C-alpha cells in the first residue's frame, strides 16, 4: 500500500520464523493419492466442529472482503469535522440509537455500539492501561463527545456484568460480541463518569448562542447520565425513580425535536471498519436500519420501573402474582428481564433482603395451606426452596424460553411430590402438587400462544387442559373444605363457651379459643378467600377449554376437521404422533396422562354423528352451551376484576394483585374479549355450514387457530377460511 | 420435464460443487466447504439429488437434500434434515416433496426412530410440506434465524 | 527414509499465503482430497496489520503457497 508502515511491515512478516520451507508441491502430490471421500484429520476431532468455520474469498463469509468507502477507510478521530456542534450532536444521537438497536431490537454489538469509531478508539486505550484517546483541539469533540463515549462504554460494561449472572440466554435475548475487548479495571468508576458528563453539561450551558442542535446535545448528555445510573438498582438495590423519570422526560423532549432539525454525522464515523481489521471470528454483517426516535428509552425506563415495584411486596402472594403478570402481557426489555431475578434474589442469599430462601418458601406454603408446621435445614425444604426460586426466574425469560422452562420443572415437581409422599409430609406434598398441576396447565396453554399446536391438535390439547383443570378444581375444592372445617372448629368453640358457666373448664376453653382467634383465624380467612379466587380462576380456565372442545366437535360433526393429520402420509402413524405431543406428561403419575383410547372415545361422545332433524337438535344443545357458558365466564371475570379493583381487604376474594393491579385488569379484559369472540365465532360457523350443506357446490374450508388482537391467545379462535387454489 | 432422483456419488467432484452452488443461493448466510464435507463425507448415503433428464442439461442437479443420523440420548436414532433446495425454475412440481420422501424412506430403512429439522416460522411452504407428512412442532426457538424470525423444531416419529 | 504423510502435518502450524497479499498462519485441523484446508487459531497478516480469525477454511484455488517452519518439519519425520 502507499502507506509507509504497510510497506516496511511486509519485510518483517516472516521474521518471527527462523526458517521457512515451501510445501505446496508436496501437499498436492499427497492429496492426489487420497480418495475423493477421504478426509485427513485428527482421529479425536469431530467434523461437526468445522460447521462454524469461515471461508476465505467468499463475500458473505470473509470479513477481509468488506467494501468500504474512502470516508470509511480514512476516517480520523483526531480531526474535528465541520460544523462541530451539528456534527458532535449527530454522532451522539446515532450512538444512542445504536444502543437502542442493540438492546431493544436485538442487534449485534459489532454493528451497533462498536460500529462507532470513537468507541473503538476509546476502548483501545483502556485495554493498554489507564483523558480521551483522541485529541482534535476542539472542546466539543475532545471533551463533550469524549464524555459521551465514556458514558456508553460504561453502560456496555454494566450490561456485561448483567449477562455474566446467567439470568437470560446470550445471543438470543442479548448479543455481547465485544470482539475480544477486556478492559480489566482500567475503565473508570461511576463517580468519574458522571462528573465527566456533568463537566460537559456545564460547558454546554456556558455557550451563549442557543441552537436546536445544542438543546438536543444537552438532553443527550442527560440521557447518558441516566443510563449510567441504571446500575444503582443492583449496587444499592435502589427503588428511587428519579433518574428513570428524567430519562423518560429527556427522551420525550428529544422526540419532539427530531422533525424540526436534520442530523448528518461525519461520513465514516459509523461503519463496518472494525469487522474488517479487528480480530473477528464471525462472518461480516451489514448494519441494520436504526430506530428513528428515542421511544426505546421510554420502554426501557418503564420496564425497569415495573421491576422495582416488587420490593414493595408484603406477602408471598404479592410476589407470586407479580411474577405471574409483570412479563405476561408482552415481553419486557431484556435489561429489565435480567434485572428482576438479580433484584429479587440478592447478594446476601436473601429474597428482597427480607427473608431467607427457606423462609420465603414456607411463606408460600403458609398462605396456601394456612398452617404453621410446628426440622431446620431440611433437605426436602431446601430443595423445594431452590425449585421455587427457579420458578420465579423462569417468569423473566423470553416468550419461547418461558414455555421451555416448564419442561424441566414438571418432572422435578413430580419427583419432589413423590419424595414428600414417601415420608408422609402431606402439607408440603399438597403445595407441591398445586404448583406442578398449575405448571402443567400453564405449559400446555402457552403452546397455543406460540402457535405450537396445529388446528387438528386443538381438541387433544384443550380437552387435556380441561381434564387437568378438573383435577385442580377438585383438589382446590377439598383444600377449601378442609379450611372451612378448621374455621368452623374455632366457631364451635365459641358456641360451646356460651352454653358453659364460670368454671375451670370454661377457663381452658376460652384460653384455647382466644389462642385460635389470635394466631389462626385471620390466616384461615385469608387462605379461604385466596382459594376462593383460585377456584374462580380455574373454573374460567376449565370453561374456556370446554368451549373450545365443543367448538372442535361441531367442526368435526360437519366434516371440516379431524383429530389427526388430514393429509395421508406413509411414514408415521397417528398413535406415534399423539404420544410424541404428550411426551412431556408421560412420566407424571398424578394426574395420570389419559390413554390414547380415552382421547378417542371422549371425542366420539362430543361429536354429533346423527343426521337431519336429530343432528339439528344436538347441534343446538352444543351452540347454546357455548353461548351460555361464555356469558358465565364473562360474569366470573367481572367478579374477579371487581375484586382486583376493590383490594384484598373486602372479605370475599384475595388476589394479591396490588403490585400488578393495572396489568391483571388488562389481562382479564383481554380474556373477556376472547370469550366474547368465541361465542360470536360459533354463530358464524353454524350459520355458514347449514347454508353450505344445502349447496352441492360447497366451498372447501380449512380451520386455522387465529389470534385475537386484543384477546388472550392461550385460547385462539378456531376460524373457518376458504381454501383457495 | 423428466425428473430423476438418485443418490450422491462422492467420487464426483462436479456433482459436489453443483450441490453447494444450488444450496448456497437460497441461504442468507452460506455454508463453508467443510459444512458440506461434514455431511457428505460422513453420510454419503443420506444425500440425494434431482435431475431433469429431458432438460438441456440432464446431468445437472436442480434439487437436492442433505441429511445425517446420529444416536439421540442413548437409545434412539435421530435422522436430521439439514439442507433442502430446489431450483427456482423447477419449483411447484413436487420435486422437494419427492426428495423428502426418498430421504426419510432411506433413514427409516436405516432404522431411524425419528426425523428432526428446524425451519422458519414464516416458511409456510416448508411447514406445509412437512406437517402434511406427519411432522408436528415440538419447540419454538426465539430469534433462531435472527432478523428473519423464530424457528420451529419439527419431529416426525417413525417408531 | 520414511515418506512424509498428511497425518503428520495435522496439528502443526502452517504458513499459508493467499492469492492477495494476505498471509494466514494457523494450525492445520483437516485436509481433504481436493486440498481444501481447515485451519484453526488463524492469524491473518496483511502488511503492517495483524488480526485473529479463528477457525477458517481455505479452498484449493485460494491457496497461493503452503510453508512450514524447518524445525517442526524435521521433528515430524
Ligand atoms: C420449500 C421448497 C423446497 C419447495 O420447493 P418445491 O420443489 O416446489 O416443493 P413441492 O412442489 O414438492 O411442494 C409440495 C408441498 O409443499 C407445500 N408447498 C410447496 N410450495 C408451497 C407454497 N408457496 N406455499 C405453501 N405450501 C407450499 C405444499 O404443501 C405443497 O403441496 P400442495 O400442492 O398441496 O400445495 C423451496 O421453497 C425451497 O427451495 N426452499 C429452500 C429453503 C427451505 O425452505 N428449507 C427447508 C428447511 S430444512
Ligand atoms: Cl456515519
Ligand atoms: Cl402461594
Ligand atoms: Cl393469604
Ligand atoms: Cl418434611
Ligand atoms: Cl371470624
Ligand atoms: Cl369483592
Ligand atoms: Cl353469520
Ligand atoms: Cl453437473
Amino acid at each position: 500500500p502507499m502507506e509507509v508502515d504497510s510497506i516496511l511491515g511486509s519485510l518483517s512478516i516472516t521474521d518471527d520464523f527462523d526458517q521457512l520451507v515451501d510445501v505446496t508441491s508436496l501437499f498436492d502430490e499427497l492429496c492426489s493419492k487420497l480418495k475423493p471421500e477421504a478426509i485427513v484429520k485428527d482421529p479425536r476431532f469431530d467434523l461437526f466442529e468445522g460447521t462454524h468455520s469461515l471461508e476465505v474469498n467468499n463475500s458473505k463469509l470473509d470479513s477481509s472482503l468488506i467494501e468500504l468507502t474512502a470516508e470509511e477507510i480514512e476516517f480520523d478521530v483526531n480531526v474535528a469535522y465541520d460544523p462541530p456542534l451539528a456534527s458532535v450532536a449527530a454522532i451522539a444521537d446515532r450512538l444512542l440509537r445504536c444502543v437502542i438497536s442493540w438492546l431493544n431490537d436485538y442487534q449485534t454489538l459489532p454493528t451497533t455500539v462498536l460500529s462507532c469509531r470513537y468507541t473503538e478508539s476509546l476502548l483501545s486505550s483502556l485495554v493498554k492501561g489507564t483523558g480521551s484517546s483522541w485529541c482534535t483541539g476542539n472542546i466539543l469533540y475532545d471533551k463533550v463527545l469524549g464524555s459521551c463515549i465514556l458514558g456508553v462504554c460504561y453502560l456496555t460494561k454494566f450490561v456485561q456484568k448483567l449477562l455474566s449472572a446467567g439470568i437470560v440466554f446470550e445471543e438470543e435475548d442479548l448479543n455481547f460480541n465485544n470482539m475480544g475487548f477486556n478492559t480489566f479495571d482500567n475503565l473508570p468508576g461511576q463517580d468519574v463518569v458522571i462528573n465527566s458528563l456533568t463537566e460537559s453539561l456545564q460547558i454546554l450551558e456556558a455557550y451563549s448562542d442557543d441552537s436546536l442542535h445544542l438543546t438536543m446535545l444537552k438532553h443527550i448528555l442527560k440521557i447518558i447520565i441516566c443510563l449510567v445510573h441504571l446500575e444503582d438498582h443492583l449496587t444499592d438495590y435502589s427503588t428511587k425513580t428519579s433518574h428513570l423519570d428524567e430519562l423518560i422526560e429527556n427522551a420525550n423532549s428529544v422526540n419532539g425535536i427530531f422533525p424540526q432539525l436534520q442530523l448528518s454525522p461525519p461520513k465514516g464515523a459509523f461503519s463496518t471498519y472494525i469487522q474488517k481489521h479487528r480480530s473477528n471470528q464471525f462472518p461480516p454483517r451489514k448494519i441494520t436500519k436504526l430506530p428513528t426516535d428515542y421511544s426505546g428509552f421510554i420502554t426501557l425506563a418503564n420496564d425497569v420501573k415495573t421491576i422495582l415495584l416488587v420490593d414493595k411486596a408484603e406477602s408471598a402472594l404479592e410476589t407470586y402474582q407479580f411474577a405471574k403478570f409483570f412479563n405476561k402481557l408482552e415481553q419486557r426489555h431484556v435489561i429489565a428481564r435480567i434485572l428482576f431475578p438479580l433484584f429479587f434474589i440478592r447478594d446476601d442469599r436473601t429474597v428482597l433482603g427480607k427473608f431467607s430462601y427457606t423462609q420465603f418458601y414456607l411463606l408460600h406454603v403458609k398462605e396456601f395451606s394456612a398452617q404453621t408446621p410446628s426440622s431446620i435445614g431440611n433437605e426436602l425444604i431446601q430443595e423445594s426452596s431452590n425449585m421455587l426460586l427457579e420458578w420465579y426466574q423462569n417468569c423473566s425469560q423470553n416468550t419461547c424460553r418461558y414455555r421451555q422452562g416448564f419442561n424441566r420443572q414438571l418432572i422435578l415437581w413430580d419427583s419432589l411430590q413423590a419424595q414428600f409422599e414417601s415420608v408422609n409430609s402431606q402439607v408440603y406434598c399438597s403445595w407441591t402438587y398445586f404448583m406442578k398441576l398449575s405448571s402443567m396447565i400453564e405449559f400446555s396453554l402457552k403452546g397455543f400462544d406460540l402457535d405450537i399446536y396445529k388446528p387438528f391438535e386443538a381438541y387433544s390439547m384443550f380437552w387435556y387442559v380441561y381434564y387437568l383443570s378438573h383435577h385442580l378444581e377438585t383438589f382446590l375444592k377439598d383444600s377449601q373444605n378442609d379450611i372451612e372445617s378448621n374455621i368452623n372448629a374455632i366457631h364451635s368453640m365459641n358456641k360451646k363457651l356460651k352454653k358453659l358457666k364460670a368454671g375451670e373448664k370454661k377457663d381452658q376453653l376460652r384460653l384455647k379459643y382466644r389462642f385460635a382467634m389470635d394466631n389462626e383465624m385471620e390466616q384461615l380467612q385469608a387462605t379461604k378467600q385466596f382459594l376462593n379466587y383460585l377456584l374462580k380462576e380455574i373454573n374460567i380456565t376449565k370453561s374456556l377449554c370446554l368451549i373450545e372442545v365443543f367448538q372442535f366437535a361441531i367442526l368435526k360433526s360437519f366434516g371440516l376437521i379431524d383429530n389427526k393429520n388430514s393429509t395421508p402420509s406413509k411414514f408415521s402413524n397417528e398413535r406415534l404422533i399423539h404420544n410424541l405431543r404428550f411426551k412431556p406428561f408421560n412420566s407424571i403419575g398424578v394426574p395420570e396422562l389419559p390413554e390414547y383410547e380415552v382421547f378417542q372415545q371422549t371425542l366420539k361422545d362430543f361429536v354429533i354423528e346423527e343426521k337431519g332433524a336429530a343432528f339439528d337438535i344436538k347441534l343446538e344443545r352444543a351452540t347454546n352451551f357455548i353461548e351460555t357458558e361464555v356469558r358465565n365466564v364473562v360474569s366470573s371475570i367481572d367478579e374477579i376484576m371487581q375484586g382486583i379493583k376493590g383490594g384484598d381487604n373486602n372479605g370475599v376474594l384475595v388476589t394479591g394483585t396490588r403490585l400488578v393491579q393495572e396489568l391483571s385488569l388488562e389481562y382479564y379484559c383481554k380474556l373477556k374479549h376472547t370469550s366474547k369472540a368465541l361465542s360470536v365465532n360459533s354463530k358464524v360457523i353454524v350459520n355458514t355450514l347449514k347454508k353450505n350443506i344445502k349447496n352441492k357446490d360447497s366451498h372447501e374450508y380449512k380451520v386455522e387457530l387465529v389470534h385475537t388482537t386484543e384477546g388472550w391467545n392461550y385460547f385462539p379462535i378456531q376460524t373457518l377460511r376458504i381454501k383457495q387454489d | 420435464m423428466e425428473i430423476v432422483y438418485k443418490p450422491l456419488d462422492i467420487r464426483n467432484e462436479e456433482q459436489f460443487a453443483s450441490i453447494k452452488k444450488l444450496i448456497d443461493a437460497d441461504l442468507s448466510e452460506p455454508y463453508s466447504i467443510y459444512v458440506y464435507r461434514y455431511f457428505l463425507n460422513q453420510w454419503p448415503e443420506l444425500t440425494y439429488i434431482a435431475v431433469d433428464n429431458k432438460s438441456g442439461t440432464p446431468n445437472i442437479p436442480i434439487g437436492c437434500i442433505v441429511c445425517k443420523m446420529d444416536p439421540h440420548r442413548n437409545v434412539r436414532l435421530r435422522g436430521y434434515i439439514g439442507m433442502l433446495a430446489v431450483e427456482s425454475t423447477y419449483r411447484g412440481h413436487g420435486i422437494a416433496k419427492k426428495l423428502v420422501e426418498i430421504a426419510i424412506d432411506k433413514m427409516q430403512r436405516e432404522h431411524c426412530d425419528e426425523i428432526m429439522l428446524e425451519t422458519e416460522v414464516e416458511n409456510s411452504a416448508a411447514l406445509n410440506l412437512y406437517e402434511g407428512m406427519g411432522f408436528i412442532r415440538m419447540k419454538r426457538m426465539f430469534r433462531y434465524y435472527l432478523n428473519e424470525g423464530d424457528a420451529f423444531k419439527l419431529i416426525l416419529p417413525l417408531t | 527414509m520414511d515418506i512424509l504423510k498428511l497425518s503428520d502435518f495435522i496439528g502443526n502450524t502452517l504458513i499459508v499465503s493467499l492469492t492477495e497479499d494476505r498471509i494466514l498462519v494457523g494450525s492445520l485441523v483437516a485436509v481433504d482430497a481436493q486440498m481444501n484446508l481447515l485451519l484453526d487459531h488463524v492469524e491473518e497478516r496483511m502488511g503492517s496489520s495483524s488480526r485473529m480469525m479463528g477457525l477458517v477454511s481455505v479452498p484449493r484455488r485460494s491457496v497461493k503457497t503452503i510453508m512450514i517452519d524447518k524445525p517442526v518439519l524435521q521433528e515430524l519425520t
